[PDB]
């Protein structure tokens, strides 16, 4: 069972391009390559992966996100490639990432990402620790995840810049 | 092709790439060195299934199309043989849409290390 907006060829599901507000419904289990790029999905909801646990490969990016939930990727164990690049992103949640053992690439550049605020640091840190895992549009570069206004590497950020004073809300 | 330092700088000043952005052409031979030694057939095979094209190895994943990478974009609209050609213009012209700003050239970790920051025009004298 194949999604309505969704192209299916084996377990390969294609959503890009195809004017989408949100995650469609119905994705089998078994998927495991999911676009969904190039999209108007403007926020995820808690769990949509979940049940998803053969993905290797999930493309996000050029969409509209502003914040992801947390635990969103915790079941993703096989994932080797996720792109999250071009979208609205100020942070990623403490432990977003952490139970990717399969991951390789990663792509995180072109979003809003915010230096000034505590919430980055989770992400500075990981980039630091993972410094095969960041691409950029050509190859490996964990510089290519930036900071807005500023443009310098996220990966470089410390405590003594950040303050939680100023994180949402 | 194998171009000529000279050569390749005289290409690159007839395609418009001299202060594109801000960038003067010293840059843009100086990146091209470091990609793929002036070899415009240059070709590497990446991990995640795509592959680089040409004297600036351009990417088959956001770029051009080879057939060969699923879930590639084509941002610049061209087979990725294009760009292999002894004829340096869809090279240009995918370099041209990838610098979208004055600080595109950031791509190119080898130029961003070894180029930028230097006496870059060097590149582009005696010629």
């Amino acid at each position: 069972a194949c999604p309505s907006q969704c192209s299916c060829s084996g377990t390969t599901v294609d959503c890009s391009g195809k004017s989408l507000a949100s995650v469609p419904t119905g994705i089998p289990t078994t998927t495991q390559v999911l676009y969904l790029y190039d999209n108007r999905i403007t926020k995820l909801e808690p769990g949509v992966f979940d049940r998803l646990t053969q993905l290797t490969r999930l493309d996000l990016d050029n969409n509209q996100l502003t914040v992801l939930p947390a635990g969103v990727f915790d079941k993703l164990t096989q994932l080797t490639q996720l792109s999250l690049n071009d979208n609205q992103l100020k942070s990623i949640p403490r432990g977003a990432f952490d139970n990717l053992r399969s991951l390789t690439h990663i792509w995180l550049l072109n979003n809003p990402w915010d230096c000034a605020c505590s919430d980055i640091l989770y992400l500075s840190r990981w980039i630091s620790q993972h410094p095969w895992l960041v691409f950029g549009y050509l190859n490996l570069d964990h510089d290519s995840a930036r900071c807005s206004g500023t443009n310098t590497p996220v990966r470089a950020v410390t405590k003594a810049s950040t303050s939680p004073s100023k994180c949402p809300g | 092709k194998v171009f000529g330092r000279c050569e390749l700088a005289a290409a690159m000043k007839r395609h418009g790439l001299d202060n594109y952005r801000g960038y003067s052409l010293g840059n843009w031979v100086c990146a091209a060195k470091f990609e793929s030694n002036f070899n415009t057939q240059a070709t590497n095979r990446n991990t995640d299934g795509s592959t680089d094209y040409g004297i600036l190895q351009i990417n088959s994943r956001w770029w051009c199309n080879d057939g060969r990478t699923p879930g590639s974009r084509n941002l610049c609209n061209i087979p990725c043989s294009a760009l292999l050609s002894s004829d340096i213009t869809a090279s240009v012209n995918c370099a041209k849409k990838i610098v979208s700003d004055g600080n595109g050239m950031n791509a190119w970790v080898a130029w961003r290390n070894r180029c930028k920051g230097t006496d870059v025009q060097a590149w582009i004298r005696g010629c």
